[PDB]
RNA sequence: AAAAUUUUAGGAAUAGUUAAUAAUAAUUUAUAAUUUUGAUUAGAUUGUUUUGUUAAUGCUAUUAGAUGGGUGUGGAAAAAUAAAAAAAA
């Protein structure tokens, strides 16, 4: 009586059920708008997906833009942690320490034998790619999820110097994965989605934490604005958490 | 649709038939399925002139002033019995008289044994409801020396068209189980002297001469003078 | 036969050779207006009906007919008329809904000239990109809500000024100074 | 009529025009109506070629816990008469039920007894059918039933476990319709048989000097009839056949 | 059938490829929510609302749309009918059958289904609440039934609800349960007015798989 | 991510979704608190129907029974008219008293 | 001007082979599949879809003419991406088949050699998942409301939930050809070539390869020997190339085709086929070095064995001399039936062999030809109720009936058979009906409908 | 399926039913009356145009003198003429592919044209309707029945494909030297 | 229509139609003949 | 499911109400929706191949037929006199 007789959002045909079934044999009931609920609402993001053989092996090193000291980002993420922990303190193991915040430009697997040839060669190619690029001012607002809501990150908006990043990345992508064959978890002809990972659930953690980060935590910060940052520093990092208190850094390039 | 008459041929509406298919034409109405039916109106229709000059009572008239001479009661019972057989005999009227409620006997309806039509029903079992003359009756259908695999509810068991023939050989006690009679092609080796086939799938009967005379005397080939 | 005179007629049932079989509708009837109301009291606030009212649509003089040929059909090949529209975004007060003002064309064959009219649409932008004052491409689609049949297909021109204006916490566009016209005199001082 | 595409007409939650879901009640005769013609086919299979779980040495034993995730659907044959433990015994003496086992008892082993066994907790069923004497089928040597003493001590039993009030699907009988040849008629010509020399071929049709005896003259039926069974779409007997062929219906 | 093993085997061979670069997501479109027609149609996830001539790489399905069947007693005017209602979830690939019960309980919108405890079962065999869908080989195509507490009592006249056609409905039970909701005493607009199928619909014998006459 | 796909038919929000990009205008508190209210519907619901089944079953009774009462029980061109007062204006004064005007929206 | 993909080329080459026109396949080859490669270690395996799909930048949209923006789905655009799965080996195989079919040895030797070499020394390409459009993804249904198997009290109705009738025709039980390993595909390719040899033989001599229409059926054609030689050399070439590897793959389809070639072209009695197949299998168990445990002949192979027996005993019916029947010169029914009996013993022994209608048909036919007069009993016990049949059964069965002692038995048996036809949904065929009609003076059995006759006159 | 049936113009099945070829014209004085051959549905509405599939032609039921042709001493040509326009591509489409129905009067017409055999309703009341008995028919059939393959091929040529390829056009269509 | 002759099986009923279509065997034979002709 | 075309000489506000959520909410969330580019009520009026005049852009006609729900049958409500549609031999 307060709206349409048949609300338009409720008109749904399921074509993944056989024809004739719903007319005679039985009726099928489901809450159908959990599935139809879109990629903007859920906060999912489609990352470059790995081929199965690459999907098998752990990633070892990654490219990163290092966040400078005195960031808008780091500050606001600290504020966000405060708020989240005051709401639910079950988040505490999920959250990444503000010390480890960095922009992830791509991920890669390096085998341990060819290690030095690869790090030297990579470092060199990287330095050539970024030779001409001056520092990058990028904008961060919004949250998103990788790997079925297990990884919770801060989006990099394509409103700014981001454009340049995309060419820049796509060049190293075509060198590191194209030229010297290296395992980039995706195709070298495809571009990686840059992100700042905030909360994460590792395999070991998953038992006590659960299989997905409940959206009730970060729902309100989903579109929150973390601000602008200029970035001069590119790293190639191996992931060791006890060597310096920051991800162990195998290579570096200065944008100037 | 599944089984048309003469394939689809549409040149007249009547060319199709009185039903397009054996199967029900709308799915929402299953009883429209093609059966073999029976003239229920005439065959129920029992004769009420048999009950003339009788003086029946009712069931719930138990009153002392109400009931009558034992002689009157007897001719009343006989009148009622004659009233119930007045059309033909219902299965349940035949079965109560036979040994073991007539298990094993072959019940044929009148029209099943005349012409090239040959069919009967071997009785598997019977449920008498409190009222006789009604009930449920199950059995095997045997059509032209070919028999059903499993038993089935006998249709139109209540309509009084039925005859049978009592044989002691076919009688089964309620303890045992009525066997299905053998289909003559399979279980029993086909024999000509034991059983001869009336009609077969492509056969049909020759013209009886009186019908021919009549049809020509109709269409005006053979003359007919007043 | 419509080409034969009043006196030339013989049979009214058929056309002898060919031509158009025509029914004469009587155009001159001297139809009149009945006056049921006093000139003082007419039972409508905005408009008054004192004479015979011309009726129909496309039967209406001077004829105004749909013009397929304009900017929109100039740029697009449309499967169905109105399947594509280019317009400006006017207002977003509704989540995932962009209102769009669009122009279309009318032709007056009497004067042999065109007019542009304008019409508003509700378009569905999932993910909420559209800022007031965007130039957008818009398409026909599945029925979405009571009034939304259109979705935002592409942003042709975004509003850079408006976006930077939002980023600073301000409204995309300043709110219009006066609203709709009134027939009163509002005396509001200081 | 064909089944229509999808239901957009009525709300799903309410479900509106739906053929009722058929459910098999074990208290009625109807149960056996469903189960019987399967059993016969099953036994037939067991008479020709082996099937694995058909023959058990002894009664299956399971814990209370795993009772209902192991048993239901299980069907196995035993040599003697022993009734499964913790099962209340019901004799099936009602004739309407007994009736459906007719074909199975005449053309396969004679049925001595039928038993409906219900678990004390009442959620499980066992249909137990005791056969007497040897098969009226021939039994193959390599066949499953050849491993049984009750066939080929003459009594033996079939046991079938099922849940009550379920559709006649999840009593699992339809897996058994694998069809193997009875090799009894050709056993005559194998190199193993010594009666193969008593065989003689007919290669050529014999000269015939007489035509088949002509059928008795046709009597046209005297009673009223319901009209052409062709036009009424009634198959030849109301029994079997196609409506195009009107054979054996009156005229 | 043939499809299932053709695509299974295809996936399994695709995973054993030593050399594959990985797909380019600019060349692998998603699906549209925007297409002609009024109705919103949900399809297979391998399928799209547009025409895509090319066969895309086989993907493992992380959300498996299970169907779980229940028995309902639907009131039709003549009396009660026992019919079937499917509940459809999307259950994550590696989920536990306990969790499947939980997802199923949340998704049903009908007041007449989940009242007591129910056990999931396949072809009459119970499933362990403990173990994974992986072990039981549960796929979309797999047939999953659901069995309530009192369902093995339904052959009696007690648990099976009582129709006001043949049974007293008293001031005891006028205030309780589906009877109360139904409003037996006719109103002017006739109350909730249920579907009706007549008595002679199936003939003298009710609906069956086997032809009984 | 500003352009739509011509052959696919998918909008710009779709190809942006696929390239893993997000264009979104900065939101005021309105849209933020609306969205953040809507995101959580299913968690609230799961908690409700786990922890409190009787209340749920009550509401469901009302809905289910409602579906049989009411104006239209089935969806036909008449019932499934998105704008009822608009497509039937000829009913509005006399027969249909629910609506007092034929137009509530752009069209 | 639509550029055919690899799949399309396959289809058209199938049409070419079956037509036996080489001159089509040659032009088709030359035009389209030339540059078609195989897959090597350096190749990347199924190539990702690379196409952009078509969009417009706002400048493209506004400034271009109308036609440059017009996208109709055009096959040519994705042709690259239909070919991304490398079905090449199929094309090469088909092309071998054509060059053989058109009677040219050098070209055939070329294609088949290329193919062989690549199959041995190059990786197995990743198969394409089932095409959504050609074959449809199965949609979920409950199977609950279904006519039960016993639904009709007169017969066994097959049902959507399960099949009770049994297989009418034996199927080979192999996955679609693209799912094979490279070695497996080598084997498959040889069996394919043999099949084409057979087909070409039947197109050159349709009279001799049709069962019992002419006495010519009982004798080898000249040119059969050169043919069988070709087949011999081919198979020994396959054993020469593939080593111990053959121990690990399915030879079933290959065997059945081999057997059918030595049954049809060269004509070998059933015993000769069983012998041949056993020698072949011994060969396959010996080349692989192991303890044996030979795989038994699968159902299809036995189908070829039995059809071998039926070929053995076959009669040319109704000579114009009003003479009964002509038989293969040097025919012994006793021996034939001996071997058939212990062969069916063998088959029914093995639990993994599924019976079908056609196998039974070969048996029955051999029974009729042998003058056993048990044909009936076998048919009624093992076939009638539990299978769906041709009317071919009733054809050879009729020939059996015709030979009984008195006339009345003949008549009554025939009439009964027709009743069978009406009961079990056999639409008794025109061939059978003619066979019955021919004796109408003797048996007086009417075969035609009333309406059919009327219309006919 | 109408609660109160429209009594005067009943039909068979739901409307609109299978298309039927009808003759219809507005009623007038007999001197001017023409008819229309029309493929339309089974259930008509007030104006016949609402359900009208195709327009097959005009038929004028007035014998006419032929003033179009020169006066011809030939006996037969100076019988009066009856004029009709048939659209036979649409007719063969509708009748053949779409499987129409036919009223009787149009049937008589199209019989005169040579498109159809004379109808069921055209009766010389001189001859009676024939008799039948199956044994005589059987003797005639056994007397004359053609070969199976001949008959199968005739059914092939009449029902399925007519135009076939002689070996010649094969040889002329198969590619020559550079791609052969 | 379906022709109902006077020698069809008369139904004696006051609650319904006076004549049930049921055929004298003659009528059946006749009908069969006519219908053969139209089959032609 | 939509897009176009829509009348009154002198002109003001309209409303079971928009959009998101969803098989939610007689009190879900929100800075909502229609209008002076003329709305809603109210008058008149049966809407986009039919006429008349005329050398002609015009002027001047065109009938008729779809009026809500309330055991919802039916493929589709078009279902309570008023044919001129052959309606299962
Ligand atoms: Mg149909
Ligand atoms: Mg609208
Ligand atoms: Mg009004
Ligand atoms: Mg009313």
């Amino acid at each position: 009586e307060r709206g349409l007789y048949f609300p338009i959002n409720h008109r749904i045909v399921d074509h993944r059920i056989a024809p004739g079934v719903t007319v005679e044999e039985t009726d099928v009931q489901s809450r159908y708008r959990r599935e139809l609920r879109t990629n903007f609402a859920t906060g999912e993001t489609r990352q470059t997906i790995a081929p199965p053989w690459s999907a098998r092996e752990r990633p070892t090193h990654f490219f990163s833009l290092r966040l400078p000291s005195r960031n808008s980002v780091t500050l606001r993420v600290k504020e966000m942690h405060n708020h989240l922990l005051f709401s639910h303190q079950q988040c505490a193991p999920m959250l990444v320490s503000p010390t480890k915040l960095h922009i992830t430009l791509g991920v890669m697997t390096i085998p341990e034998n060819s290690r030095e040839e690869l790090v030297k060669n990579i470092q060199q190619s990287m330095s050539e790619t970024f030779a001409c690029v001056q520092p990058l001012q990028l904008r961060f607002r919004g949250l998103g999820t990788f790997d079925f809501g297990r990884v919770l990150f801060i989006r990099v908006v394509p409103e700014a110097d981001f454009g340049r990043l995309e060419r820049a990345v796509c060049d190293i992508r075509r060198r590191v994965g194209g030229v010297l064959g290296v395992d980039l978890k995706g195709n070298p002809h495809d571009s990686y989605v840059p992100h700042v990972t905030v909360a994460k659930i590792r395999p070991n953690q998953r038992q006590q934490l659960g299989d997905t980060i409940p959206q009730s935590l970060w729902a309100d910060y989903q579109h929150h604005d973390f601000g602008d940052v200029t970035l001069s520093t590119v790293d190639l990092c191996r992931m060791k958490g006890s060597p310096d208190g920051y991800y162990h850094t195998e290579g570096a390039v200065h944008l100037s | 649709r599944a089984d048309p008459l003469n394939g689809g041929s549409s040149m007249t509406l009547g060319s199709k038939g009185s039903k397009l298919s054996p199967e029900p034409h709308r799915r929402r109405m299953p009883w429209t399925a093609a059966k073999e039916y029976v003239p229920g109106v005439v065959l129920n229709a029992r004769d009420k002139m048999v009950l003339d000059g009788v003086q029946l009572l009712d069931i719930e008239s138990i009153d002392r002033a109400s009931q009558l001479d034992p002689l009157e009661v007897l001719r009343a019972v006989v009148a009622t019995r004659e009233y119930n057989i007045s059309t033909g005999k219902n299965i349940f009227q035949l079965a109560s008289q036979a040994t073991y409620n007539g298990r094993g006997q072959r019940f044929y309806r009148k029209e099943w044994q005349e012409g090239t039509y040959d069919k009967y029903v071997t009785l598997s079992a019977i449920d008498f409801d409190r009222d006789g003359n009604k009930g449920t009756a199950y059995g095997y259908i045997t059509f032209h020396g070919e028999t059903t695999t499993r038993p089935v509810q006998v249709d139109f068991a209540d309509v009084p068209g039925w005859y049978m023939d009592f044989v002691e050989e076919r009688a089964v006690p309620f303890t045992g189980i009525v066997p299905p009679p053998p289909s003559i092609g399979t279980d029993v080796p086909v024999d000509p002297h034991s059983y001869r086939l009336k009609a077969y799938p492509y056969y049909d009967a020759p013209n009886p001469p009186e019908f021919v005379e009549r049809l020509l005397k109709d269409r005006g080939v053979l003359p007919d003078t007043p | 036969p419509w080409w034969n005179f009043q006196t030339e007629h013989r049979q009214r049932c058929v056309l002898m050779y060919g031509g158009a079989r025509t029914k004469n509708t009587h155009n001159a009837n001297h139809r009149v207006f009945i006056k049921k109301y006093k000139r003082n009291a007419f039972p409508n606030r905005t408009r008054h009906h004192w004479a015979v009212s011309m009726t129909g649509v496309l039967s209406q003089r001077p004829r105004r007919m749909p013009w397929p040929y304009d900017l929109t059909s100039l740029i697009f090949n449309q499967p169905r008329q109105g399947s594509d529209k280019i317009g400006y975004v006017v207002g977003t007060s509704m989540l995932k809904t962009a209102v769009v003002a669009t122009n279309h064309m009318v032709y007056y064959p009497k004067f042999n000239q065109r007019v542009s009219r304008t019409k508003r649409f509700f378009a569905h932008d999932e993910d909420l990109a559209c800022v007031e004052g965007d130039l957008v491409h818009i398409k026909q689609c599945r029925k979405i809500s009571k009034y939304k049949h259109y979705y935002v297909f592409s942003i042709l021109e975004p509003n850079v000024e408006g976006r930077e204006r939002l980023k600073l916490g301000l409204k995309a566009v300043p709110p219009p100074l006066f609203g709709y016209p009134v027939s009163r005199r509002i005396v509001k001082l200081n | 009529s064909r089944r229509f595409r999808y239901n957009t007409k009525f709300p799903a939650l309410v479900s509106y025009n739906k053929l009722p879901w058929e459910v098999v009640n074990h208290e009625t005769p109807q149960f056996h109506m469903h189960v019987a013609p399967h059993y016969e086919q099953l036994l037939t299979l067991a008479a020709s070629s082996p099937v694995p779980h058909i023959i058990g040495s002894k009664h299956i034993d399971v814990p209370r816990e795993h009772r209902l995730r192991l048993l239901p659907g299980m069907l196995y044959l035993l040599d003697g008469d022993t009734l499964p433990g913790e099962f209340t015994i019901n004799r099936v003496l009602d004739p309407t039920a007994l009736q459906y086992y007719g074909r199975l008892s005449s053309q396969i082993v004679t049925v001595e007894a039928v038993r409906m066994l219900v678990p004390d907790d009442l959620r499980l069923l066992c249909n137990c059918i005791t056969f007497k004497g040897p098969l009226h089928l021939p039994v193959a040597p390599y066949a499953s039933l050849a491993s049984l003493r009750g066939a080929s001590s003459n009594c033996f039993t079939l046991y079938h476990f099922v849940r009550p009030n379920r559709p006649p699907k999840e009593l699992q009988l339809e897996k058994y319709y694998i069809h193997a040849p009875c090799v009894a008629p050709l056993s005559e010509f194998a190199s193993n048989s010594d009666e193969r020399g008593n065989w003689r071929p007919r290669l050529q049709a014999p000269k015939r000097t007489r035509r088949a005896t002509p059928l008795p003259a046709y009597r046209p039926p005297q009673s009223y009839l319901m009209g052409l069974a062709e036009r009424l779409a009634v198959v030849p007997g109301g029994c079997f056949g196609r409506r195009s062929l009107m054979w054996g219906h009156w005229f | 059938g043939h499809y299932q093993q053709e695509a299974f085997e295809a996936r399994k061979r695709f995973e054993e490829s030593t050399t594959y670069p990985g797909p380019i997501r600019a060349a692998t479109p998603g699906d549209t929510r925007f297409y002609s027609g009024s109705l919103e149609s949900i399809l297979h996830d391998t399928d799209r609302h547009y025409w895509r001539a090319v066969t895309d790489d086989p993907r493992v399905q992380h959300l498996i749309p299970l169907r779980i069947r229940f028995k309902i007693f639907t009131w039709v005017t003549s009396g009660w009918e026992q019919r079937m209602q499917v509940v459809q979830i999307m259950a994550p690939k590696d989920s536990t059958i306990a969790q499947v019960k939980d997802l199923v309980i949340v998704e049903n919108q009908s007041p007449y289904l989940c009242v007591s405890s129910f056990h999931l079962a396949i072809d009459g065999k119970e499933l362990d609440p403990q173990k994974t869908l992986g072990e039981y080989g549960i796929t979309e195509q797999s047939q999953i039934d659901a069995i309530e507490q009192n369902d093995h009592l339904l052959h009696r006249d007690d648990e099976r609800p009582r129709d006001w056609t043949v049974d007293e409905i008293t001031a005891e039970d006028v205030k309780r349960s589906p009877y109360k909701e139904m409003e037996m005493q006719p109103l002017q607009n006739l109350a909730p007015r249920y579907e009706a199928r007549p008595k002679g619909y199936f003939g003298r014998t009710y609906y069956s798989g086997m032809k009984q006459s | 991510g500003l352009n739509g796909c011509v052959e696919t038919g998918r909008s710009r929000s779709e190809v942006a979704r696929d390239l893993g990009l997000s264009y979104t205008r900065p939101l005021h508190e309105n849209e933020k608190k609306q969205l953040s209210h809507q995101a959580v519907y299913y968690e609230r619901l799961a908690k409700f129907k786990m922890e409190q089944p009787e209340a749920a079953r009550a509401m469901e009774r009302e809905r289910f029974v409602r579906k049989f009462s009411g104006m239209f029980v089935k969806m036909d061109i008449r019932s499934g008219a998105p704008d009822f007062p608009s497509t039937y204006r000829r009913l509005l004064g006399t027969k249909v008293v629910r609506w007092a005007s034929k137009r509530h929206g752009p069209n | 001007q639509t550029w055919p993909c690899t799949a399309t080329i396959c289809a058209y080459l199938d049409v070419c082979v079956e037509a036996g026109e080489k001159t089509w396949a040659m032009e088709a080859w030359n035009r389209y599949c030339t540059e078609l490669k195989f897959l090597e270690p350096g190749e990347v395996d199924p190539k990702p879809i690379s196409r952009v799909p078509f969009s417009l930048t706002r400048e493209e949209l506004l400034y271009l003419p109308k036609w440059k923006k017009h996208f109709d789905h055009d096959p040519n655009l994705d042709v690259m991406d239909l070919n991304r799965f490398n079905r090449t080996r199929e094309v090469y195989l088909r092309m071998a088949q054509v060059m053989l079919a058109g009677g040219e040895r050098n070209a055939f030797q070329h294609f088949f050699t290329k193919l062989e070499e690549a199959m041995l020394n190059k990786p197995t390409p990743v198969p394409e998942p089932p095409n959504p459009h050609l074959v449809r993804r199965p949609r979920w249904a409950p199977y609950e409301h279904c006519k039960s198997v016993h639904h009709s009290p007169w017969r066994l109705q097959n049902n959507g939930r399960a099949l009770a009738l049994g297989p009418p025709v034996t199927i080979e039980d192999e996955m679609q050809s693209r799912f094979f390993s490279n070695d497996q595909f080598l084997v498959h390719s040889v069996k394919e070539v043999l099949r084409i040899v057979l087909q070409e033989h039947k197109r050159a001599h349709p009279t001799e390869c049709t069962r019992c229409k002419t006495e010519a059926f009982f004798y080898k054609t000249k040119d059969a020997d050169e043919t069988l030689k070709f087949c011999d050399d081919l198979i020994e070439r396959l054993f020469a190339s593939l080593g111990v590897r053959l121990s690990n793959l399915n030879t079933s389809s290959l065997l059945s085709t081999i057997l059918e070639v030595f049954r049809v072209v060269g004509k070998e009695s059933g015993a000769a086929l069983l012998q041949r197949a056993n020698e072949f299998l011994e060969r396959k168990a010996s080349l692989g070095d192991a303890e044996g445990s030979r795989e038994n002949l699968t159902a299809s192979n036995y189908l070829q064995v039995l059809s071998g027996f039926a070929d053995e005993s076959a009669f040319v019916y109704n000579t114009k001399k009003d003479g009964t029947c002509q038989y293969k010169t040097g025919f012994d029914p006793r021996t034939t039936m001996r071997h058939l009996a212990d062969v069916v013993q063998e088959i029914a022994g093995n639990p993994h062999v599924t019976w079908a209608a056609d196998m039974h048909l070969q048996v029955v036919e051999t029974m009729v030809g042998c003058g056993t007069m048990k044909a009936n009993d076998y048919f009624v016990r093992n076939v009638l109720r539990q299978f769906s049949w041709d009317s071919r059964f009733l054809e050879a069965l009729y020939v059996e009936y015709r030979r009984q002692d008195d006339v009345d038995m003949w008549a009554e048996l025939t009439k009964r058979a027709l009743v069978w036809t009406a009961r079990y949904n056999a639409p008794a065929s025109e061939r059978l009906r003619r066979l019955i009609e021919d004796d109408y003076d003797t048996i007086r059995v009417q075969t035609r409908t009333f309406r059919e006759l009327a219309v006919f006159q | 399926a109408r609660a109160v049936i429209k009594r005067r113009s009943p039909q068979l099945w739901g409307a609109p039913g299978a298309p039927i070829i009808r003759m219809r014209g507005h009623h007038v004085v007999w001197k001017f009356q023409s008819y229309d051959l029309v493929v339309e549905h089974t259930h008509k509405r007030r104006n016949s145009d609402i359900r009208l599939l195709h327009y097959l032609g005009k038929h004028c039921p007035h014998p006419q003198k032929s003033l179009w042709s020169p006066d011809t001493p030939v006996a037969q040509d100076r019988h009066l003429f009856m004029l009709t326009t048939v659209d036979i591509d649409a007719f063969k489409y509708w009748f053949g592919v779409k499987r129409c129905r036919l009223s009787m009067k149009p049937w008589a017409l199209l019989a005169k044209a040579g498109l159809l055999p004379p109808s069921l309703t055209q009766n010389s009341k001189i001859m009676p309707k024939p008799l039948f008995d199956k044994e005589s028919l059987m003797r005639y059939y056994l007397a004359n029945r053609k070969d199976e393959d001949v008959m199968a091929r005739e059914k092939y040529l009449n029902y399925e494909n007519s135009m076939v390829k002689t070996e010649e056009e094969r040889a002329a269509e198969r590619p020559v030297a550079p791609y052969l | 229509r379906q022709i109902r002759p006077y020698y069809n099986l008369p139904s004696k009923s006051e609650h319904g139609r006076k004549m049930t279509g049921f055929l004298t065997p003659y009528r059946h034979w006749m009908w069969k003949q006519n219908e053969l002709w139209r089959n032609v």
